[PDB]
RNA sequence: UGGUUCGUGGAGCCAUGGGGGAAUCUGGGCGGACCACCGCCUAAGGCUAAGUACUCCGGGUGACCGAUAGCGCACCAGUAC
RNA sequence: GAGCUAGCCCUGGCCAGGGUGAAGCUGGGGUGAGACCCAGUGGAGGCCCGAACCGGUGGGGGAUGCAAACCCCUCGGAUGA
RNA sequence: GAAUGCCGGCAUGAGUAACGAUAAAGAGGGUGAGAAUCCCUCUCGCCGUAAGCCCAAGGGUUCCUACGCAAUGGUCGUCAGCGUAGGGUUAGGCGGGACCUAAGGUGAAGCCGAAAGGCGUAGCCGAAGGGCAGCCGGUUAAUAUUCCGGCCCUUCCCGCAGGUGCGAUGGGGGGACGCUCUAGGCUAGGGGGACCGGAGCCAUGGACGAGCCCGGCCAGAAGCGCAGGGUGGGAGGUAGGCAAAUCCGCCUCCCAACAAGCUCUGCGUGGUGGGGAAGCCCGUACGGGUGACAACCCCCCGAAGCCAGGGAGCCAAGAAAAGCCUCUAAGCACAACCUGCGGGAACCCGUACCGCAAACCGACACAGGUGGGCGGGUGCAAGAGCACUCAGGCGCGCGGGAGAACCCUCGCCAAGGAACUCUGCAAGUUGGCCCCGUAACUUCGGGAGAAGGGGUGCUCCCUGGGGUGAUGAGCCCCGGGGAGCCGCAGUGAACAGGCUCUGGCGACUGUUUACCAAAAACACAGCUCUCUGCGAACUCGUAAGAGGAGGUAUAGGGAGCGACGCU
């Protein structure tokens, strides 16, 4: 069947960018945390150009 | 007149159209003064707070004239009468001697060729607009404004009409298309004359799809739902209500009145 | 600075091929420009350069056991020598 | 699996 | 209405949202309703070290652990997954 | 967290081939003028058969499966909500 | 010593079930330490609106090649999509960006909110939509509309030559749009050919024959030629298009009413360029040579594609903005703009390979899921259906034997035909087309494919219409009539309704419990009640704000009933 993961390189950036992240205190947070914690990835790698 | 089917299939025996016969050789409509971008979207910044709109084909806006004061004194030519997809009415493409080119809403009886105008002047003639002071008593008159100088607002919809009934110091009495009786202020302005496409309330849509094209979505009943939908959801194989009839969000359906009552507007209202 | 452009040369049976024609094929920094690679390639070389055509050249995932990386991304232009001239240095 | 059925049989 | 041990309690004091709305030393607040007496203070402007809290970091010590323990990680770990 | 799913918005795409034959046109007929009737034309429709496509009716298989919803036969719609 | 305890390790079932579609394999020869499994040849089977090609998304080295087999491969493995190393992705014209705007996002002004923040006209951002200049071949082991060859374009910038009041983010025009059906002429694609060109081939009884087999194009500026799309030309008046306009708009007189004329596309032709089979000979893991001076012509079918902004009809009434044309304002008219010709300048990112799948989503080399374009030939009425088969691609990464029960999947059956059973569940009958022929009832449409029947192949003769051709030969479509032939059987295979009568419920097409319920549940047109005079009621939000609605009682919100008939 379709299953639930359905790649988009726009929308996971759209969605899960660092960008995005930056754009609300609940995201700045986030990327806090995932500082704090010695994260190499702060925001997932989408990639291509 | 209303255009009828035979049943060459259900749902076409009961169908019915518009007769589109006042629809001069004008179809497709007039750029410059209007289209504009419509909108379409059943909701507000985020959730939906009327329920089931949407679907339902494209529109273009035709932005008319709702306020006949501009052009005080100039006459127009009344070119064409038009399809307008966003309103019951029909309307009425009109060429100012000015070279300006408006819509009016189009009311019953003009005709094409026409000579209309407003102002003070204004012979009292069907599609002329005047102040609602020099309007005789008792003629038949439609988009009237409400106060002076903010725009029609009274009986635009097909078919509707007010009528002066008396005055009152600066007022004068009107009796709108709901049967209320409204004091107006004199100045401010009405067409005279009914709205006309009154076979509108003659069309049966016919079926399902229909209802659809003019964007109404499937309105689904309170005893079709549960408790938590509505007032009316569950019990067991159909039931009764179990209480007063109501909304969904509680308040009742069948009477409450719900005009708030200190509104400074009550002091110029006398009916129904 | 224009001997920074210009890394060095690419050396494989295809690049050679360019040398039958005026087409010198070098690798180059990442950042620079068609437009400066000419520039450079003229000054470094004393010709006069026709056409440059560039691409990027991804990084190869290689592995040593356990640690597993990339190596440097590059750059390629080759640039097309105006008839006759030709770049001694890369004649070998 | 989580279930999700519920106990019919 | 909040704060104080104070949960409307005889409920003061200290803050305050609403309404009314003074005075300049013979002026004003307080000493647990209130009044008198006797006393303590001088509101509606602000700044002020030290003593106190903490441990990312450096050092010392241990009737602290000794690789299923001790931090999640003594090992390229917030990695692989 | 709406990359699954529900709805709506904006912008694009898709629907083999067959049937049935509404209005309306044109001619003829009829009448005081009509209504209406015959052909011929016409090509309407949440119209019909039926691929793609969207489904999931009934039965069988599958049940540590090929598969955490599959497969075979059969079946609903397929110019419209 | 226990907590269906926790981590780890190793047992048991067990050499048991399984090894992932029942599309299928056999052999010879290589290579190798080692071959059912790798390479090659021959034979056989399977897909072919694909199980074949080309993109998009996604994946990110899987591409090519060299050397390799510990593991990954459900077996093997000399092989690989695996390991090590190296090589490979070339753009002014393709796509995206130094262009545009949609939803929506953001957001100066401004409004609001204990804080964080929320809204918000302008502007900006925002794309398979608008705009925009490359076609055909040839080369690599691996890239090509990118490199190369030919032919053809686009911008800027600087020049000369000449034209004109030039000239804005501003005005106007245009761009610019729906669905269904469609006409004319073309192209793609396809069939045929006694004509043109070819290595060859007479087999096994017969055939040296207008014999068999293979192939008979592609691109192409200017100029033509043929289709067709756009569009009236004047002169006055002017108060509107938020300044100004000669522009547009509105009046009034002339000439056109035609596509005559201007332009704009498409298609043919075109200077020239390129391609160019079967077969045979070679060595590949494949490509090469020859066939060639290859020929490169005539008919026929023909689009859903092009001319395109074509035409007709209908109601539900069908984006914007920029490029582009034009008008003027500030300015400036030694500027500037336009035409022509020259020289010069033309960046950034993507390009490999998989791409209905072993490389994407499903923990897997997973029988599932995945958007667009091409999708040949024959026959069956048609068709993207169905059977076989071009090109192309595969035999699905365990095999070999055996011929028990039992299971799956399938074929057939005496006599009876539902006696089976909760139920004809299942399976069968029926089945396509053409033509007779059709009832109750009915809202007059329907019920209708009612039911029930007959015809269906092949040969010969006669004959009626078209279509393309000139009014004809041919080639291509529909027909009619008459004789006759064979078989058990003529939609001879494949794809293809069982029917009728009578009740209940729901009017009907539809919708629903992704993953046990598709229904009499929901919805539905329609009927009624009620609320609401517009800063509407109602809804979301503390608010601002927004929906309702750029609607206005024939309107909008809520409730019930649910076509229609009688109530
Ligand atoms: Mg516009
Ligand atoms: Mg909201
Ligand atoms: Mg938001
Ligand atoms: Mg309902
Ligand atoms: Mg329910
Ligand atoms: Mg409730
Ligand atoms: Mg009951
Ligand atoms: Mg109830
Ligand atoms: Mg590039
Ligand atoms: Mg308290
Ligand atoms: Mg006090
Ligand atoms: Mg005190
Ligand atoms: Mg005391
Ligand atoms: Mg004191
Ligand atoms: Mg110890
Ligand atoms: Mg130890
Ligand atoms: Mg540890
Ligand atoms: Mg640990
Ligand atoms: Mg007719
Ligand atoms: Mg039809
Ligand atoms: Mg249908
Ligand atoms: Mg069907
Ligand atoms: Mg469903
Ligand atoms: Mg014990
Ligand atoms: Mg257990
Ligand atoms: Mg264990
Ligand atoms: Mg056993
Ligand atoms: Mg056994
Ligand atoms: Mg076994
Ligand atoms: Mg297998
Ligand atoms: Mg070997
Ligand atoms: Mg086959
Ligand atoms: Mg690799
Ligand atoms: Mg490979
Ligand atoms: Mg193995
Ligand atoms: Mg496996
Ligand atoms: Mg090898
Ligand atoms: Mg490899
Ligand atoms: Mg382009
Ligand atoms: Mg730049
Ligand atoms: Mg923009
Ligand atoms: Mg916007
Ligand atoms: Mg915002
Ligand atoms: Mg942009
Ligand atoms: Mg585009
Ligand atoms: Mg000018
Ligand atoms: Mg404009
Ligand atoms: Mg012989
Ligand atoms: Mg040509
Ligand atoms: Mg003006
Ligand atoms: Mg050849
Ligand atoms: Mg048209
Ligand atoms: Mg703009
Ligand atoms: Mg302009
Ligand atoms: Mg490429
Ligand atoms: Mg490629
Ligand atoms: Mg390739
Ligand atoms: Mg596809
Ligand atoms: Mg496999
Ligand atoms: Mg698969
Ligand atoms: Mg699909
Ligand atoms: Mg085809
Ligand atoms: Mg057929
Ligand atoms: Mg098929
Ligand atoms: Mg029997
Ligand atoms: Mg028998
Ligand atoms: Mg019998
Ligand atoms: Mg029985
Ligand atoms: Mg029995
Ligand atoms: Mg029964
Ligand atoms: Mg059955
Ligand atoms: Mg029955
Ligand atoms: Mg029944
Ligand atoms: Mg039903
Ligand atoms: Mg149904
Ligand atoms: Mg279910
Ligand atoms: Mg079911
Ligand atoms: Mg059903
Ligand atoms: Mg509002
Ligand atoms: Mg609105
Ligand atoms: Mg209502
Ligand atoms: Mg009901
Ligand atoms: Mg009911
Ligand atoms: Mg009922």
């Amino acid at each position: 069947m379709k299953r639930t993961w359905q790649p988009n390189r726009r929308k996971r950036a759209k969605t899960h960018g660092f960008r995005a992240r930056m754009r609300t205190p609940g995201g700045r947070k986030v990327l806090k945390r995932r500082r704090q914690k010695g994260r190499w990835r702060l925001t997932p790698a989408v990639r291509k150009r | 007149a209303v255009k009828k089917f035979k049943p060459y299939t259900p749902s076409r025996r009961f169908m019915t159209v518009a007769d589109f016969s006042e629809i001069t050789k004008t179809e497709p409509e007039k750029s410059l003064v209007k289209p504009l971008k419509k909108t379409g979207g059943r909701n507000n910044q985020g959730r939906i707070t009327v329920r089931f709109r949407g679907g339902g084909h494209k529109r273009l806006y035709r932005i008319i004239d709702f306020k006949r004061w501009d052009k005080v004194g100039i006459p127009a030519k009344v070119a064409a009468i038009e399809y307008d997809p966003n309103r019951s009415a029909r309307i009425a493409l009109l060429h100012y001697v000015d070279g300006e080119k408006r819509y009016i809403i189009a009311p019953d009886g003009l005709q094409v060729g026409q000579q209309v105008v407003a102002g003070p002047d204004a012979p009292i003639q069907v599609g002329n607009a005047l102040p609602l002071r020099f309007i005789p008593v008792g003629t038949v008159v439609h988009a009237v404004e409400l106060e002076p100088k903010k725009g029609a607002k009274l009986a635009r919809a097909a078919g509707t009409s007010a009528q002066i009934q008396g005055r009152e110091g600066d007022y004068v009495i009107l009796r709108l298309p709901s049967g209320e009786l409204r004091k107006v202020h004199g100045e401010c302005y009405a067409t005279v004359g009914a709205v006309g496409n009154a076979d509108h309330k003659n069309i049966v849509l016919g079926k399902a799809g229909r209802s659809r094209w003019l964007g109404r979505r499937p309105h689904v009943r309170g005893a079709a739902m549960n408790p938590v939908d509505h007032p009316h959801g569950g019990g067991e194989g159909r039931a009764p209500r179990g209480r007063p009839p109501a909304s969904p969000w509680g308040w009742q359906t069948k009477g409450l009145k719900t005009r708030k009552r200190r509104k400074p507007s009550s002091r110029f209202i006398i009916a129904r | 600075t224009a001997y920074d452009v210009i890394l060095a040369p690419v050396l494989s049976e295809k690049a050679y091929a360019g040398f039958a024609e005026g087409k010198y094929t070098f690798w180059v920094h990442p950042k620079a420009t068609k437009t400066e690679i000419k520039n450079a390639v003229e000054t470094a070389f004393k010709v006069k350069v026709v056409k440059v055509n560039t691409l990027h050249v991804r990084g190869k995932k290689k592995r040593l056991g356990r640690y597993l990386g990339k190596r440097p991304d590059r750059k390629k232009a080759i640039v097309q020598v105006a008839p006759g001239q030709k770049i001694e240095a890369l004649e070998g | 699996x989580g279930g999700p059925k519920k106990k019919k049989k």
